[PDB]
């Protein structure tokens, strides 16, 4: 479970408000939030690696309460 | 009272010979308000009947209510599509005749 | 399936007339008649709730298109295991009624909680609350009648109650399941959501008004979705 | 629930052989409140008694291949439909109800 | 004890069992069908279902999925029927109490375990759905009844008997297939065209062992049929019929191994000292021979099936035979119900052998990595679940032992009684003397 997939975001969000955002729950050890080079903008889906698995299963339970730019945030195991 | 009955006939194995169980298993009816059309005049309902290949068909219903019954059967719940379809339609699939009343 | 819509009511018809006209079919629990306070008269229709769904059914069959006070009336469904309803308003517009069957046979404590929250018989409930989280092809979540954002709600038993069992699975759209630590928050599924099996308690199903649930889903919220009325 | 069970089954034992209980009720207690068809448990009561009534039937030995045959016959004694219905709902929801081409009116 | 209650519980349990084996027969009709078919060829009278039903695996309208499991459930139903027979047996063999029922009124116990523990005791072990076997027969294992070469009744392993046979004929001119050809002999051939002389010792012994095997195999592969019924049937056929062998030329044969002109001399020969001697010495063997005969007849389909198998395997190659064996094996041991920077790593200090003792005596290839182990999910799980709380304090030592004493290293007022001696007296103690005072 150490990693999660996160959908439905707005590009003003970046890797930092994800950092800050999910460490509110529990620390994101490895952050991945693609920067698209071609048009220089984000599609808004994320992958998160944690310290171990327990962090991330609690993360499955609590985790999908985040709302990025008035809008819904997908978090599921991976 | 008084009710309406329609008898719609379909192809005689003429073109339906070219059968991959894709919704092949009945015609559907719905009551549409003329308030929306591809918008000149309106104000009456239509008893539209549709089947995949063939073209849609409509029948104007000026009377506010006819044959609108009251608990015909004894409340059995297989909604199919809606109360209208199960309540008052028959699909002779062997002969390809759709009756509606 | 206990609530009926009754239209075509003459001005002289009131709650007393309705009680007398429908009681021959069975005991009645409630009669509501919307009023226009500027005129002090009703708007020509009402909702009659029977104790038993079977009686409501017999009434529809014998009273639809019957005569009351000289004119023809219209009677139909407005929208052992309890059946409850929610009337939904989207933006400023009524959307219709969702009717739900609660599986008291499988999850009695969970079903009873939701039932009471529909009737308000314990002093609080769903009326006027919102569907605050709506995700297309997934689910419509509501029941947070205290905080309106997914952090609140309360059960009839206290803040929280146990997961009774996970017998009922998330097999398709139109199922009722508890959000969660059960309180009052719940969701209506919009597809098979089997990844939630064993995590959320499923406790009921939509019996009428799947189309109204689809209208809620269409807002997944872009516009406010409110439980304008509810009951049993 | 052992108490309730025991009293139900006992009053059921005597009731199986119906005057002793109707006398007990008038002689004695909110204990036998299940005697009235109002009290839910009453139903299960009607079961137990019947069962005991049955034991009185062949008070004769049972000398029952046959057992197998029987279980087969008991065995002998919806999904697809649901599926088809689903299909119908999908298609009905997915066709143009605005492709009108009417002929007459009634 | 009121017998009414006991007899009641008995009839109820019987009902429960019937319902169980009926549910089984329902999910997979084959269970009955299979059984019944065999029964058909043992007790000719038996009425059997419409062929269509058998094939489509249906009982009424619904065709059920085709299913080791069939046999399993058949043995389970076997033990069920045993229970039933027992209960049926024992079964064949007011205010006073209601007052004593008042005993021990004050118990806070929920009691929902009489019909539920039974219904459950006999229904289709695991948490939810892993093992088809009921709690009743949770330790039932077919592999302890069938060998791998028998494949739960598919084949019967006769290679072993081919060995013993070679040992019996004192040569090697006999091949597995020629041995099976010999077995085929078994209503008159096995008697009038014997492989060996039927008065030979080695031979009679062999025949005994083989017969026993075939019989046990028979009843093993068809649990559902009443074994005692079959046994008695055969025995009565043996006694009542077996001058059963008659020839229009030689007359009547006797299993004395001689014929007889007419029935008359045949009867007056059954009292003679010769026949007395023989029937008194070779009785068990004759009877065993006969059993081998009739049981092999009842298993003709299995005999053929195996002979076929033999020829197949025989005509295989190496790889083929190997893969086939693999298949038989899998079928045997399967659940009855399915669910570059070289100097860089030295410089950075990695790929160097190291071990953490507290974690599964785990191995770590780098010192930076092991230093990162100190803050981890699993490491903290071992600590905290071990009873050693997770904090920096312990972020050094690996061995489980030392941190236990470290955690032991990690983990009183005076209320003045009135006699002026209670200045040594504790708060709670003086409160207790408040309650006493």
């Amino acid at each position: 479970d150490a990693t999660v997939y996160v959908g439905g975001l707005d590009e003003k969000v970046s890797e930092p408000l994800l950092w800050e955002l999910f460490l509110q729950a529990g620390p994101v050890v490895n952050t991945h939030m693609p920067k698209d080079r071609v048009t220089g903008q984000h599609q808004g889906y994320g992958f998160v690696e944690f310290l171990s698995e327990e962090d991330a299963d609690y993360a499955i339970k609590i985790m999908n309460m985040i709302k990025l730019y008035g809008k819904p945030i997908r978090v599921n195991k991976a | 009272r008084p009710g309406y009955k329609v008898t719609k006939q379909r192809d005689s194995e003429m073109g339906q010979q070219s059968d991959y169980p894709e919704i092949a298993e009945m015609p559907r009816h719905r009551f549409m308000s003329a308030y929306e059309q591809r918008p000149p005049d309106r104000r009456w309902q239509y008893l539209l009947m549709a089947a995949e290949p063939y073209e849609t068909i409509a029948f104007k219903v000026p009377s506010r209510e006819i044959d609108k019954a009251e608990g015909k059967f004894w409340t059995h719940w297989n909604r199919e599509t809606k109360q209208f379809f199960l309540q008052f339609h028959f699909k002779m699939e062997k002969p390809p005749a759709p009756p509606s009343l | 399936k206990r609530v009926l819509y009754v239209g075509g009511l003459a001005e002289e018809v009131d709650d007393k007339v309705l009680h007398a006209a429908f009681i021959p079919f069975g005991d009645i629990t409630d009669i509501q008649i919307p009023l226009d306070y500027e005129t002090e008269k009703h708007r020509g229709f009402a909702f009659v709730e029977f104790e038993l769904a079977e009686d409501a059914a017999a009434a529809i069959d014998n009273m639809n298109e019957s005569e009351l006070f000289g004119r023809t009336i219209r009677v139909n469904l407005a929208k052992s295991n309890p059946q409850v309803y929610m009337d939904i308003k989207i933006g400023n517009k009524p959307a219709g009624r969702i009717q739900m069957l609660l599986r008291s046979d499988v999850v009695p404590m969970t079903a009873e909680n939701f039932r009471c929250l529909c009737t308000h018989e314990k002093g609080f409930g769903f009326k006027g609350s919102s569907f605050h989280r709506i995700i297309p092809q997934f689910m419509c979540q509501g029941g947070d009648f205290t905080n309106h954002n997914g952090t609140g709600g309360k059960s009839i038993y206290g803040k929280k109650f146990d997961d009774e069992n996970f017998i009922l699975k998330h097999t398709g759209p139109g199922l009722l399941s508890m959000a969660n630590t059960n309180g009052s928050q719940f969701f209506l599924t919009c597809d098979k959501t089997d990844w939630l099996d064993g995590k959320h308690v499923v406790f009921g199903e939509v019996t009428e008004g799947l189309d109204v649930l689809r209208q809620i889903e269409a807002q997944g919220p872009k516009q406010k979705v409110i439980i304008a009325d509810c009951g049993e | 629930s052992a108490f309730d069970l025991d009293v139900v089954k006992l009053t059921a034992q005597f009731v199986a052989r119906r005057q002793f209980l109707t006398q007990l009720m008038q002689k004695e207690n909110y204990q036998f409140d299940f005697l009235r068809p109002q009290h839910s448990l009453f139903n299960y009561f009607t079961k137990l008694v019947e069962q005991y009534t049955k034991i009185l039937i062949p008070p004769s030995k049972l000398k029952k291949r046959e057992v197998l045959d029987q279980v087969c016959y008991r065995v002998e004694w919806r999904k697809k439909e649901e599926e088809e219905k689903e299909k119908e709902r999908v298609a009905y929801a997915q066709i143009d109800w605005h492709d009108f081409v009417v002929v007459e009116t009634v | 004890e009121t017998i009414l209650e006991q007899q009641r519980r008995y009839h109820e349990e019987k009902e429960r069992l019937m319902d169980v084996m009926a549910k089984e027969m329902l999910t997979k009709k084959s269970t009955l069908r299979d059984q019944i078919n065999s029964d058909h060829r043992t007790r000719a009278m038996q009425d059997r279902y419409m062929e269509v039903s058998g094939n489509l695996r249906d009982l009424y309208d619904d065709k059920d999925g085709l299913r080791a499991e069939f046999y399993n459930r058949l043995k389970q139903i076997k033990e069920f029927h045993r229970k039933h027979p027992n209960e049926i047996c024992v079964p064949m063999s007011l205010k006073a109490r209601e007052n004593p029922s008042e005993e021990a009124q004050n118990l806070v116990e929920f009691t929902d375990e009489e019909g539920y523990g039974r219904y459950l005791d006999l229904h289709d072990y695991i948490n939810l759905k892993a093992s088809e076997k009921l709690d009743y027969i949770t330790y039932l294992s077919i592999f302890d009844q069938l060998f791998d070469i028998p494949k739960e009744r598919k084949n019967a392993e006769y290679k072993r008997y081919l060995e013993m046979l070679l040992e019996y004929l004192q040569d090697y001119t006999d091949r597995v297939k020629p041995l099976q050809d010999q077995n085929e002999l078994f209503f008159e051939k096995k008697w009038e065209n014997g492989t060996f002389p039927g008065w030979p010792k080695e031979t009679s012994s062999a025949l005994t062992h083989a017969g026993a095997h075939l019989d046990l195999s028979a009843f093993s592969s068809w649990e559902e049929l009443a074994s005692l019924g079959l046994d008695r049937l055969k025995s009565a056929l043996l006694a009542l019929g077996l001058g059963t062998l008659e020839e229009r030329a030689q007359r009547l044969f006797s299993t004395k191994s001689l014929e007889s002109l007419d029935t008359s001399l045949f009867a007056k020969n059954p009292k003679s000292k010769g026949t007395k001697r023989d029937t008194e010495r070779n009785k068990d063997i004759a009877f065993l021979e006969a059993q081998i005969y009739e049981y092999v007849e009842i298993l003709g389909e299995q005999r053929h099936l195996t002979h076929e198998n033999v020829q197949r395997k025989q005509a295989r190659t190496g790889e083929e035979r190997e893969e086939e064996e693999e298949e038989q094996i899998s079928e045997s041991e399967s659940e009855d119900e399915e669910n570059i920077p070289y100097w860089l790593y030295k410089l950075h200090g990695l790929n160097i052998n190291y071990n953490c003792e507290i974690c599964g005596n785990y191995t770590y290839r780098g010192p930076k990595a092991f230093q990162r182990h100190f803050a981890e999910w699993r490491h903290a799980h071992g600590m905290r679940c071990l009873g050693i709380p997770n904090t920096a304090h312990f972020a050094n030592v690996t061995q489980i032992e030392d941190a236990v004493s470290l955690w032991a290293k990690l983990k009183d007022t005076e209320e003045e009684y009135e006699d002026s001696s209670g200045n040594v007296v504790n708060k709670k103690t003086y409160e207790d003397l408040k309650r006493q005072g």
